[PDB]
């Protein structure tokens, strides 16, 4: 059966239609083990109050839309509790659940490719050795691209999709944990993903482990009034969040 | 001591040999190896995951994304043809594909292969395509009847959405070459309309189908060699 | 002929095995 | 084990059983790829297959025979000078550890996010005679981890290697080779990274904040000679006892610079391997 | 005889290899080894003994001894700050320390660390300092409140005299580099007044505190390399 | 043993257990360092620790991997002469056994009061061609213990080594290496000393009254050649099967001369590695 | 086994028994060779034989001692140039895999329709000095399977062999040798073929449609030298672990070209080894 | 390590040696070896199959086929002679023969040999030849009586058709040389009429006999060497 | 002395045997 | 491979062991 | 050390024995 | 490692023993 129910905090999400769910690398997210660990302090593990279902800012799906991404450790730099614990601690570790909702009617035609990606080192739009800037790979709930315009003075990434922004023919992207949203069967997309990184707990600020991409493959096509807007809404849930290396507090940027 | 005879090959160097070497940095105890979700052990694995196919391998399209979609159209005529590509897995449009990209690292390939297609159409929309695998022997078929005569699969677009076409392994030589070779010609695969694309009122009349190719447990490669699909007409800076 | 790690360290050894 | 390992029949592929026709309900050929999963359909499913006992090993399709092959990753060069010997920054090479510093092999790894391994390093010095006699040109390679005195010039005090590694090769005696433990403070080598040095809107971001492992300061010990030379000591590298995590789509755009992804060519339009067709209708 | 193949590495020389060599002076029976009180077997041992810290790392002070004492003063204000140093164990003032001096012989370090402070004050004297370890992540704190927020220890000067502050190991990478590196930044430690330095009549009002650093059983190093802290811009004569 | 020794997991460090809070009397954080002893406080004591199973070996932190590394301790040089062959004190080197004769490694030991060991000696001759052809330059190294006939010049009678050790190396054939018993009349090598030759207010005082072990008189056997040369035979030294007693504070002042502690530079103020700070308040 | 294998007495021939006279019906000497079979008559049948215990082995008459012998199959040549180094198609050799490319040994196989084997390849570089000093001329051989980047010229990017095989030989160090698995997509090497590329009345037909295995692009790594040279690296080949199917009549006409049977000489009448007799009556 | 002594032969190369060599292409699993009807294992086998003999080793005949037939004629006289060839298996007409062609690959030969003759005559035709083997010692016999004195076989042409003549092994040296040598002279074989060739009416009066030579289980060769019967006064093109 | 396939692969070995 | 003190004297041997 | 006919053939071997 | 008189004759051998 397609219907699905998910409960994460004080929050629950439903979906009367779906394309299974996917567990990234077939591993379920959980808490760190005293074997692979390294740190020495007792991690704070906000349960529920933290690893709950936060929903971001919504977006429009255009016939001119090109694609939009959000970087996870970062998308919730504001989402209460989790996103505070982030700033108060050096080491942060956590896994997520991605609920991608995008409905329209059975008279619509469209296809969205959704994918998560471990270490998504983007490329700059400008030739050289200048790497994308911080402040631009750190958008927030809002995400990046859309098909937007911007200063070329900024050590700005590649707004370039087909190359995967990293310069790998998108389409091989299917190698990363993914699924689509074929408006003719689908309604959502559900990605669940453990913590992948050569280190037991990284810097929630300097390093974004997971990177999520949603890309219109077959362009939205209705025959309706363009009064009919078909958003795309992303919801996320830290899972098995664990923090440590308590202290002052970083600063917003 | 031991009366020894130094053999011809002695003192050489091979970029492909299994031999031990004094380890500089004696007594070094490397960082432990923590647990990490998702580790590979065989190319194969990567080869069994369907990657998308550039097929709309046409002009301006090519540097864009569209280069991936195949719109199923009108068709005034009937029993008309959609597209074709040839099976020789190292041949654009194929090549670039996670598989192709790879295979191009080995000299020989073998086994069955899997082509999957998906309807990015509508819900209320309907269609029926006929896909076919025309083994090596003749020319890519000009007509459907001619092609329907060999290996194929009628595809009924419906509540499902994905039809997967298998490409049996037909060959003389247990093995085929990855490199373009008239001999090791794997054949062609093509797609045609069985019926049409009917859409009730106020639904678009063109729609797309995405296509993919993953391997079969049949599959296997050999004789590693350096790739085709990448010329570093560099160098590389700093 | 084999398993004769002529050298002490493990980093020095042939290409591993398969299993 | 032997036979299986000598005959190279460790990882064998299944055979293709026999089939019969099916005028039945469940349609295996129909799945919804949107689930992001991969189909599971086989020959036997789609056709009326026969019976072929296979015999192909997926041995050579192992991250160790895919990776475990020596590759040029650097070509140290020394256009000697006899005029000024020593002097600052001369007649001795130094180079930062890495790759990204050279395709074909760079390409190869990059196929995965994380990687781990011990390595088979081999030095292939080649002495070009620009003189009427090259004499006896001894050589000293060595490794300068961080933070360590990197020779300012040719005879520092650092070429004493009282506690460093220096391999010596004298014309005639074979290629120097040796090997090495997996050097990383991390459980694996980061073949990519989505991190930075810091919050400094001028901080570094890449594979690289995480790979400050070295450098190599070189030296041609022998002293002053009469007839000149130029030495070209090639650096090959092999991955032995390798592991890999989370595969990635290969690279199709010729890179530029290392420790970066950047493709954007100098003017030229971004070029890729894809070829153009007149029509989809004929291949 | 034995058909042998001479391998690539053969004939080389490595300042780091374990191999045997004909011993010149055959038949020599070395002087017996008498018993001697105190023999080491591991650098570690030396690393666990607290050596004194130069911290008064200031101008004219530096070539003298004072360069070791930290006088706890007046302080008109309240909640004022004493000093700070950064944890990166290869960073003057640290470096020179039996530990530092050492660590600078290896490329990588790890584990916890111990800072100890002693009151060379008076008996009738009293005070209460707050010491803190500000993990890597931000800037050395400008204010106490800000620093008190992380790892710390309030120190009550009394009949005891020595307070030992531990520096837990907080890091992403099981291991840190000994060499200056923005990444492997271990953080800062600082000291402030909790109360004051009160002294009853006719007792001096400034006094010193000595500070030290020894290792923790946590501790461990690797990848030996030649030191930093010593350039023999000699030579050496006769 | 193997695994533990191959995996290098011989000396492992304890793990960091888990803690809870303590609102209790005994304060482990308080000790009086005046006792001259060292505190014993740990993570688990001071904080609310977690649980980390460790896996770091203190193998490389052993007086044998700290000491057991080859280091230049001498660079024998011979600017040949063909004009006068033989002659007194020529074309043959002799050098007194020691170290203190060269930093980096000198430094290293000096970390301990007493030391004991057998050694891996390696000779790295390098033949610089100052001629249009170096021929076949054979070589003779040998050891002249006390009291022994030290070659006055090139062909004495002492190069017969009827009962001495002379190692021979001919261009091509590899580096000469060999080893040696611990040579001291004493149970250990005195890496320091607070003794003198005698009561003579002109007696010697240092490491040195106790180290009259040798010297090395050298020789390039081959006879007279046509085209000149200069030989530079480097002397590396490794400590194998070492023991050490009573550690000492490392050296921070660049020495001068050997067998002495003397730092007092020629004019220049005594310099040390310590850096200067503006203020203690900011690091 | 040993004795039998060391003494080489594995395949022994029967002995010649003793006979007596036969004034009997069945005539073994009479058979009809039209049956296409071969007679079975022996000494003992035809005459009054004696008794000879034999002791001849048919060991050396085994497809492995008939085939298993090294033979020149190619002579790579490089008339270096220093004027233009690199340039297109220079100072580096490439050659297509094969034989038919050279008699004596070609001859030998051709004795059978199908063949299969692993091989003992040996490279015999010979450096001819056309200068007053050859220096140190390093070398790189490697194998370019299909379809692979074959060096356009001397330093491509293909000489990195990140995943290819390149053997290196430096003047002095012995002949490079090595070996190889049986490379064919087919169960055996087609030493002949009666097939074509296709129906194209312009398609290829021979041993050859089935033998696209390679080529060899060569390289003299060392860089630019002063005094010229010419290198001639001979390629010998040995068949180890061989099998053969369906023997054929040997060749009696000197061929021309490979992968073909063609004899038809340029004008000259087709010549064969048969000699002419004046008369059958006297030999 | 192992005090070793490098022996004289060391470093050489022999086109005839059994030694191992690092296999480039590690981990390669060759195409399976399917079953194939007719595989050899010993030259011998080929040596035991009778191949046809060029004997009409005469002038214009030679480049043609006839060069294989021997017509049995008229013969006005009686007791006349047919042909002769010499046994030294490396001597045209012999040589070229599957055997000869071979033997010429080895330095020494031995054992018995088999000569077979067949009557391509008629059915109603009749004859009786006398074949003989004249061992080494004297001259090929001028007359029949003289030759009949040694080893021979009378052949009655009849319903059978093939008479096989054995050539015993007569020699001093267990072994003979394959190369022309006065010593190792194997002798001569010749054929003569015993009666005639009688044919009843209206049947041709000349007819042919084919002749062949296969080996005996006696047979065996040794000391491989490169052939005689083939000079590649080429090269060979492309 | 024998059967000491010093090398891993089978393709590398001496001339086979006889049987 | 080990404990094969190819040489007589003890002074000649590998780096000692650990315990 | 002996009887290690490193080579296959018998013709290749040391000087025979005595008896 | 020892007593491996790689050579036949006795005159060829290491320095004798002690007893
Ligand atoms: C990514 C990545 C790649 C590597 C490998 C590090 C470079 O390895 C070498 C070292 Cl540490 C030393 C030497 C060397 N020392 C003396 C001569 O060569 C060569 C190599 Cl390739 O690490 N991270
Ligand atoms: C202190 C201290 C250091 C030493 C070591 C003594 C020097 O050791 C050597 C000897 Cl005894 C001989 C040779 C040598 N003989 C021929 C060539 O070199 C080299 C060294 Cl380093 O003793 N006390
Ligand atoms: C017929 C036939 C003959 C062969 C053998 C193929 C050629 O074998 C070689 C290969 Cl694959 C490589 C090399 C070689 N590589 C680097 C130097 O030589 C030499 C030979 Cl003979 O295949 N089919």
């Amino acid at each position: 059966d397609r219907i699905m129910q998910i409960t994460r905090g004080d929050s629950t999400i439903s979906s009367d239609d779906v394309a299974n769910a996917v567990v990234g690398y077939g591993v379920w997210p959980h808490y760190l083990t005293p074997q692979d660990a390294t740190a020495i302090n007792k991690p704070t593990q906000p349960d529920t109050s933290s690893n709950r279902f936060y929903t971001l800012e919504s977006k429009h799906w255009n016939g001119s839309s090109k694609g939009w991404w959000w970087k996870l450790p970062d998308a919730l730099k504001d989402m209460g509790i989790f996103g505070e614990n982030m700033y108060y601690h050096f080491l942060g570790r956590s896994g997520y659940t991605v609920h991608v909702q995008c409905n329209a009617s059975k008279f619509h035609q469209g296809t969205l490719l959704v994918a998560m990606i471990p270490e998504h080192q983007l490329a700059s739009a400008k030739h050289g050795s200048v790497t994308a800037g911080y402040k631009l790979t750190h958008p927030g709930e809002a995400g990046r691209d859309v098909s937007q315009e911007r200063d070329a003075s900024l050590r700005q990434p590649s707004d370039d999709s087909w190359l995967n922004f990293d310069g790998t023919l998108l389409g091989n992207l299917l190698i990363f944990p993914h699924q689509f949203i074929n408006l003719r069967s689908n309604n959502s997309a559900t990605l669940i993903v453990p913590y992948v990184n050569a280190v037991p707990m990284d810097s929630m600020l300097r390093h974004n482990n997971w990177c999520l991409v949603i890309i219109p493959i077959s362009p939205l096509r209705s025959e309706t009034t363009s009064s009919n807007i078909v958003p795309i809404t992303v919801s996320i849930s830290p899972m098995c969040a664990e923090f440590s290396g308590a202290r002052a507090k970083n600063i917003k940027q | 001591g031991l009366p020894v005879y130094i053999t011809p090959g002695s003192g050489q160097f091979m970029t492909t040999d299994d031999m031990q070497s004094p380890c500089a940095l004696p007594w070094y105890h490397p960082t432990k190896e923590i647990s990490i979700p998702g580790e590979v052990k065989n190319l194969i694995e990567m080869c069994q995951v369907d990657t998308l196919i550039p097929v709309n391998n046409v002009g301006n399209n090519v540097g864009n994304v569209s280069m991936y979609t195949v719109q199923l159209g009108n068709q005034t005529g009937m029993a008309q043809k959609v597209f074709s590509i040839k099976v020789d897995i190292t041949s654009t449009p194929l090549a670039t594909t996670l598989i192709g990209e790879i295979a191009s690292y080995y000299t020989h390939w073998t086994g069955s292969l899997r082509f999957s297609f998906m309807f990015c159409g509508t819900a209320n929309t309907t269609l029926k395509l006929l896909l076919a695998y025309t083994p090596p022997g003749i020319d890519e078929p000009t007509t459907r009847k001619d092609a329907m005569l060999g290996t194929h699969v009628v595809w009924d677009v419906g509540l499902q959405s994905t039809i997967s076409l298998v490409v049996p392994w037909v060959s003389a030589s247990h093995f085929r070459l990855t490199a373009d070779n008239k001999y090791s010609m794997a054949g062609y695969i093509t797609c045609w309309y069985q019926t049409n694309l009917v859409v009730p009122p106020s639904t678009p009349q063109t729609a797309d189908m995405l296509c993919f190719v993953s391997a079969c447990k049949d599959f296997c490669l050999r004789m590693a060699r350096d790739t085709d699909l990448h010329i570093q007409s560099g160098p590389i800076e700093q | 002929y084999f398993n004769i790690n002529y050298f002490k360290d493990a980093a020095s050894s042939g290409a591993s095995r398969l299993d | 084990n032997y036979i299986d390992e000598v005959l190279n029949e460790v990882l064998v592929v299944p055979n293709i059983k026999e089939s019969h026709h099916t005028t039945s309900n469940s349609a295996p050929l129909l799945d919804a790829a949107e689930t992001g999963h991969t189909s599971n359909v086989q020959p036997e499913d789609a056709i009326e297959t026969r019976y072929v006992i296979t015999s192909q090993t997926r041995d050579e399709m192992s991250i160790e025979s895919f990776l475990g092959r020596s590759g040029c990753v650097h070509i140290s060069r020394i256009k000697v000078d006899y005029t000024d010997y020593n002097g600052q920054d001369i007649n001795f090479t130094k180079w930062k550890i890495t790759l990204q510093e050279m395709a074909q092999i760079r390409r190869k790894f990059e196929l995965f996010t994380y990687v781990r391994f011990d390595s088979e390093i081999t030095l292939v010095p080649c002495i070009a005679g620009r003189g009427d006699d090259i004499g006896h040109i001894v050589m000293q390679y060595m490794y300068v981890p961080p933070g360590a005195p990197i020779p300012s010039k040719r005879n520092d005090f650092s070429w004493q290697s009282g506690t460093n590694m220096s391999i010596f090769w004298q014309h005639g005696q074979p290629f120097p080779r040796f090997s090495i433990p997996f050097l990383s403070i991390a459980s694996a080598y980061y073949m990519f990274y989505d991190g930075y040095d810091g919050d400094n809107t001028s901080s570094k971001y890449g594979s690289v904040v995480t790979n400050d492992m070295g450098t190599i300061c070189s030296r041609i010990v022998t002293e002053k000679q009469k007839l000149s030379v130029v030495i070209t000591t090639h650096i090959y590298h092999k991955a032995k006892h390798t592991k890999a995590w989370c595969p990635r789509p290969p690279r199709a755009v010729p890179y530029t610079h290392s420790h970066v992804t950047n493709y954007m060519p100098e003017t030229g339009d971004v070029t890729t391997a894809i070829v153009r067709r007149n029509t989809i209708t004929t291949a």
